[PDB]
């Protein structure tokens, strides 16, 4: 049976994503629009943007997040922001249309408006089939919010120092999921390692993801289109 | 260094 | 009369107008919409970009320029550009609507619009009666192309290292200017002076709005609404 | 430093 104190964390982990992502997209239309040379850039760029600021809002309310170093705070979100993306966006993806559909079609991706942004097969087949296997997965709201806790405070991430601490947090907030899989979701027996397994799938994204967002950053022609806080978080400053 | 960052994290 | 070789000038410098300014504004609806918080900033912020690459794609088809070391050359272009694009934009400025009409009235920009990009009267005041002052003028197409080339290569600005030869340039275009209203504009006695005039009032506007995006460009929250262009075209690096 | 500014003059 769940405690009081993991039912609060659920509770604050719920609110938390409920406060940063907004069901109607009806903010992608001050996006720059879609075009479908790079077409898809400018949108896709401002797509990234919007929701990095909405997973630093997200991380902002982890319990314990806020107490970090502000370079902790910055360490985990530089190496974890395009991963909490790739999961976060799992809410948009549609299995009859195997793309994320965001209200409208103008807002509907296919994996072929992602390569007209930059991107190739090499990232994107494997981006689709974890999509996939991550929506058959069937989580309750409780786990794809604690998965995205879970991911964004690892301390296997390059930058951090208080490993101690955020390790620590990692193990409440797996100690969380594990009851709570165990407890509320029927047929689960096997549900919290097929999760570990997709923040896994997640690292092998990200380095892929990593490796061609350098081919696109080193064209000015291209990393232009890109807005200050892409250009900020994905870069490699430290 | 990592301007927008440090303020949007308050 | 005009010489040949002042008669080349003009033509490469209309030419190089013509290919560089698209009165059909159809590019504007991949700007971010405007929005009327700074909520205009966004759409302001992608005109700006937008106008600045075509300056940089007008200054290099400046006879000469090109030549210029390529420090001379940004050098140029960060002191002058908000310059060009104020008197670039004459071409859209209307006297009857004292606003910039780019096509529809999506793309109208009253000084209430830019205000809700972050400038003041301080600033927006002086604009636009340079707007309507050299509207008045009446340029002739080649008039203002060479005002603009004239503008861009000016010496007396901050960074520039041959101020031999640019100003050996500046000398050429303005001796050009000054035989093409004698010998064309009728009733132009004192056009070359009130043009001169005009190039000492954006100095001032130029001081006034780097003065004011100072203090944008550091509150981080609408900085990052800028482009990666403007940041480096307008901000302070050597 | 003055990457797109470099890139766009050619
Ligand atoms: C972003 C989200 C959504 C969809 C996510 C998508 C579809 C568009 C392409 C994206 C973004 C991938 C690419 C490979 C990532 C990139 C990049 Si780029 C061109 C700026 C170097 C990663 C996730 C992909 C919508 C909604 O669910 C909110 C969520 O947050
Ligand atoms: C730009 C152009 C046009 C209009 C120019 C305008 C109207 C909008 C506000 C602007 C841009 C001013 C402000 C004060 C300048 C700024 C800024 Si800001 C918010 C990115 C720090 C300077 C010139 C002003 C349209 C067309 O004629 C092409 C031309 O090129």
């Amino acid at each position: 049976m769940l405690s009081d104190e993991q039912m609060q964390i659920i509770n604050s982990l719920v609110e938390a994503h409920h406060k940063t992502y907004d069901d109607s997209y009806s903010d992608f239309v001050r996006f720059r629009p879609p075009v479908r040379r790079l077409s898809m850039l400018p949108h896709l760029a401002d797509l990234v943007s919007y929701s990095i600021q909405k997973v630093i809002g997200f991380a902002k309310m982890i319990p314990g997040f806020r107490d970090l170093t502000a370079e902790d705070q910055i360490a985990l979100l530089k190496s974890s922001a395009i991963e909490i993306i790739m999961l976060r966006s799992n809410q948009s993806f549609s299995l009859e249309d195997m793309s994320w559909s965001c209200g409208g079609p103008d807002f509907k991706y296919c994996i072929n408006d992602v390569t007209k942004a930059g991107h190739t097969l090499e990232l994107l087949e494997p981006l689709v089939k974890f999509q996939v296997g991550l929506k058959k997965l069937k989580l309750h709201e409780e786990e794809h919010v604690l998965l995205m806790a879970i991911c964004l405070l690892s301390p296997d991430r390059p930058g951090v120092q208080d490993h101690v601490r955020i390790e620590a947090l990692q193990d409440r907030l797996c100690d969380v999921l594990q009851a709570y899989i165990r407890i509320q979701h029927p047929g689960g027996r096997l549900l919290y390692a097929k999760m570990i397994q997709k923040l896994a799938d997640l690292r092998s994204l990200n380095e892929e993801h990593s490796k061609q967002y350098r081919s696109l950053s080193f064209q000015p022609e291209h990393s232009m289109q890109l807005t200050p806080l892409v250009l900020e978080v994905f870069g490699s400053e430290v | 260094k990592h301007k927008i960052l440090h303020r949007l994290l308050q």
